[PDB]
């Protein structure tokens, strides 16, 4: 998942590894995590993108950014 | 692999990258499969790319002036209009920078384009006494990006190329990119207020000046030239319809060819 | 020295644009930036991709939606639900004017630089439906015919013993894509143009109409792409639509080609309105 | 024409077999970032059409919701400009 | 002997002057010397030095004072007491006539002859003082905005936790000098030229006024550079002046680059007067 | 390497050599160090000295005269005068030995030069049946260094070059350096008295003949030409505030350019 | 740089169409095809024989 998913986990078969479940139920599901938020889905997800997708090159913005950065900490100091 | 599934399976991207490969319905993939035989035998090349087509110089527009200031990369198509009433022409254009050539046409399907252009002039008239054409870059801030007869007598040290219309007979010309940007957006708004500054153009426009009367301007890509971001089928209309005359008018429609130029 | 010039002659041939209209070649147009071999770089990745979005693979390759159907309860085995001539110029409708031609989709517009093509096409259909609607449905290739040769009076599917077919299960199943391949007796068929309805010196353009496979059709599709209903499509009416939308996507095959460019089938316009 | 928007890059919702679909979009533009000073222009757009309208045995309504982040996120230089309304 | 040729045909490109608008290329003229091929050496040194006096690196480094402006003992905390818009079209006054564009600096006339513009701008502060002068004054830079939006209604300066900024101490010290780096959204920026201050078919052409960063100057400039006083300049009036004059100078950075060379901002006279 | 100083730090040839380093405001030195990317992908060349720029022709002055004796190495500006006076013409310009060129513009900054130019000529007419152009190299000592009408019958065994405005249309020159000195002034006097001797520039004029009624002279640098002693911006005027005409008169100021020639 | 050319000059023949009657020789006509050098290949077997059917023997 190039979505720069923090975190992804099929749910599909967790029923079936639970110790006092028998039988679990099979179900196609998956939950993923984008910083602060959980997307907990029940049932199939496409993820598509632009065909041969490339985020923007770095180089393509030195004429305005700055080579330093600055984080919520930086603005603070 | 499977003719069907339950969910979408058949994605944008999966099938042009080659990750989704949908079964022939015969079940041989050698019924679907590339045969180099056809073109080598009866068509003597074959054609891969766009790039290549928009390589082929086109007619764009036809000037009545003699001294010129043209939107070099203007790849705005003209505006139409259909009827079926009667007696009245069935279509009409009406052109702002001019036709659609191979470039205006093959770039009406993408958002931006980068690289250099390709200019071509056919004279009305080859001149004997004064044979000479001049193509200037014109780069005046004040200038909208349109066409304009030229009323500029102050445009000193500009870079000039010079053809001969009775020792060569067609102009040619090559303008570089020369964009303040890396990306241009195809048939970007001209505004009023505007002039030659927007970043989403060359800030760049030709001053052609000659002694014929009338001339022929074509276009095409330089080889730095690339269209990017398919968008789709843009607004079009069939150009051999443009010939109908069923509402009982006779068709006026004319695209700017060398015939229609040069003879009347 | 001034030595007498011993280098023999040379043949010239006098030239206005040589390459004019080819693809390659060398061109000879002087230029207008102050360093002669000024040239930019072949940026990549561009506009968000790495790759070559001007070659055929990729722009007849991306999805045409061009047609839709309707699939129910009420369908009779064997009545055939839809078809297509198998060809690219796949056309729709302007929305603001009621031109003949009308407009063609990126797969015709794109296909249109051309006279000639060849290679198979790839057919998808989205089956708009829910998990208790159920019937079956076949998709049947007939090629050499028209399509008011593939039906009986009654619509009925006629000799569908001798086609390749898919039989497809909806229950809960919502998609099939197959790939019709070319077939034709000549390599190259022709991109179709507009033919006129009327008799010169009169000229009314219309799209072609492809009922028959014939000698008048032929040079321009390889025959008939069709669905046909095995059973109704049922399903409990206290709960669900008894008819559905079936949605049919084109776009071409890996072994597409197009050949002999010349003047477009069509042109582009910045706006189409009705003249008043 | 929807068929101009399924040219477009893109993703199809099927209600009835997937819960979510999601599309990634990188920057793109002849500004190397987006002008927060004056606004000029918006990189993209983000469009959801009906391709094959909602059918149920009687009339009905569903809410289409949507959720959005930002990625591969690069900001521009400090100012005391002011982020425009 | 006397064979037949069996040289094969070139095609020719006729030609009256090629190379005439590039820097490079082969000329084609007849020269006027009796050897064909003559040519004077490069002479180094030449005229003093043995740097290359034509490189933009060396024209566009030499000092270009452009302003001046005043600090005194009556300037308040946030006061703003100088701005400037950064690009290169810096201009002076014509002392002899009263014409509206102006003479250029040597920056100015230099860059005119290009339509595109970037890099680094150096600018040096000269506070003509004496060591009994006090005071804290603070260099600040403001991508994407003009003079007016520096200020608030009172001359003070807005929103400076924002912004890169230099907290210069004056009282030894004398000369402050700083790179303003390129920021912009296009890669060049454009040489501004005057704007017609009448309407068309009227022309009154004037300098422009950055007092504002929007879509009608944002191509030519890439902020404001500003001085503000964060204490009034204090000293003993029984042995100082009270007000100190301050000189500005502006020269390019190792990276300044301009492009696009074609009709010169500025045209070069061997004299100007009033027309009686 | 610090902001301020006490003192004077930031001199001229200090900071030009490389000694003096300023600091970034941003303290990042990466914030202003040379990037070629924007180069490569928007322009298509990186121009890096005014001599690339004066190799590029510009036109300099038109003549009126079949037969013309022509000061080469002149590299003077016309004389420039303003008013914003009601219905007077807002400028007016007057030449001496023409109008700016990029030779005379970028010159115009520096006190010194050596080296070769070189002549372009632009026909206004190409006679068929009269169609060469002859430009000979002129020595005459009793010639005054100006502009001036062939009255000469007499300067046989010149050295002379001849181009043809039929068959190629544009006659091209190059002019040695023949100077007496390694070091000549641009823009030197040219006195009443001093006819063609001083050492203040080449002693060599151009004599141009063709019998074509006018013709469009321009001029560049040869290859081994070069400006020294840079001085500083030249006095100078917006070219673009040419076209000014707010006093009520219409702007009257016309600069030699190709289409001001070519058409009346 | 910008040198002045040392290329010796070429003595030419001006020809309207050099070898119009020859069998051999180098066509100078300009191609209506995408590609300049289009081509198509010497088909074997042809009109059913690998036999050369132009030659006179």
């Amino acid at each position: 998942k190039q979505m720069n998913v923090n975190s992804s986990q099929d749910t599909t078969f967790e029923q079936r590894s639970q110790e006092k479940v028998q039988a679990g139920e099979i179900n196609e599901s998956i939950e993923f995590r984008n910083q602060i938020t959980t997307f907990v889905h029940d049932n199939p997800i496409i993820t598509e993108q632009l065909i041969g997708d490339s985020p923007q090159p770095s180089g393509d913005v030195r004429s305005v950014s700055d080579a330093r950065t600055h984080s919520i900490i930086d603005f603070l100091e | 692999v499977g003719f069907a599934s339950a969910g979408t399976r058949d994605i944008r991207s999966s099938y042009v990258e080659g990750k989704f490969i949908p079964q022939d319905i015969t079940g041989m993939s050698r019924n679907h499969e590339l045969d180099e035989q056809p073109s080598q035998e009866c068509i003597g090349e074959r054609i891969l790319s766009f790039s290549e087509l928009i390589k082929r110089n086109s007619w764009r527009y036809v000037s009545d002036e003699k001294s010129l200031i043209y939107p070099a990369y203007a790849f705005d198509n003209p505006a139409a209009m259909y009827t079926a009433a009667d007696k009245l022409p069935v279509w009409t254009l009406t052109p702002r920078s001019g036709f659609p050539t191979l470039l205006t046409s093959i770039g009406a399907m993408y958002a931006f384009y980068r690289g250099g252009i390709r200019l071509k002039i056919v004279p009305g008239v080859a001149d004997q006494p004064k044979p000479l054409v001049e193509v200037a870059l014109f780069t005046m801030q004040d200038q909208g990006y349109i066409i304009k007869a030229n009323d500029y007598s102050t445009d000193f040290c500009s870079s000039n190329i010079y053809e001969n219309f009775v020792t060569k007979g067609i102009a040619e010309v090559q303008t570089p990119y020369y964009s303040r940007v890396n990306t241009s957006v195809v048939s970007a708004p001209v505004l009023y207020n505007a002039g030659n500054i927007s970043p989403l153009m060359p800030n760049v426009m030709y001053k052609i000046t000659s002694n014929s009367s009338n001339i022929l301007l074509g276009h095409s890509a330089a080889d730095d030239f690339r269209f990017g971001f398919l968008l789709g089928a843009p607004l079009a209309i069939s150009a051999t319809a443009l010939r109908d005359n069923f509402t009982g008018s006779s068709a006026t429609v004319s695209l700017p060819t060398f015939s229609n130029f040069y003879l009347s | 020295s001034k030595p007498l010039t011993t280098i023999p002659p040379t043949i010239v041939v006098q030239r206005p644009s040589q390459y004019f209209n080819n693809a390659d070649g060398v061109d000879q147009g002087l230029p207008l930036s102050l360093k002669y071999g000024n040239e930019v770089i072949l940026k990549t990745p561009f506009a968000g991709t790495s790759s070559d979005e001007m070659a055929l693979e990729y722009v007849l390759k991306i999805p045409n939606y061009f047609s839709r159907f309707k699939y129910s309860s009420t369908s009779l085995p064997k009545q055939v639900l839809w078809t297509s001539p198998v060809h690219p110029q796949i056309i729709r409708n302007h929305v603001t004017v009621v031109d003949a031609p009308g407009q063609p989709t990126l797969l015709a517009y794109a296909t249109g630089f051309f006279k000639y093509w060849r290679g198979g096409l790839v057919y998808t259909f989205r089956f708009v439906k829910t998990n208790y609607h159920s019937g079956r449905v076949q998709i049947t290739f007939h090629p050499f015919v028209g399509y008011d040769d593939v039906m009986d009076s009654d619509g009925k599917i006629v000799r569908d013993e001798y086609v390749y077919r898919v039989v497809v299960d909806l229950r809960d199943q919502t998609e099939a894509t197959l790939v019709v391949p070319f077939t034709s007796l000549t390599p190259y068929k022709v991109c179709a143009d507009v033919f006129n309805s009327a008799n010169r010196p009169k000229y009314n353009y219309e799209p072609r109409d492809f009922k028959v496979y014939d000698n008048t059709t032929d040079q321009f599709f390889t025959g008939t792409l069709c669905v046909s209903a095995l059973t109704p499509l049922v399903s409990s009416s206290a709960v669900v639509s008894s008819t559905i939308d079936v949605l049919v996507e084109v776009k071409a095959s890996d072994d597409f080609e197009v050949a002999v460019p010349n003047t477009p089938l069509w042109l582009p316009v910045d706006s189409l309105t009705e003249r008043p | 024409d929807v068929s101009n928007v399924i040219t477009l890059p893109h993703v199809q919702l099927d209600i009835s077999k997937e819960t979510e679909v999601l599309l990634k979009i990188p920057y793109v533009s002849p500004f190397v970032q987006y002008d927060l000073v004056t606004k000029f222009t918006p990189w993209a757009a983000f469009l959801a059409h009906v391709y094959a309208p909602l059918n149920t045995p009687s009339a009905a309504s569903l809410q289409v919701n949507v959720f959005a982040h930002f990625e591969d996120i690069k900001l521009g230089f400090p100012t005391s400009a002011i982020v425009a309304q």
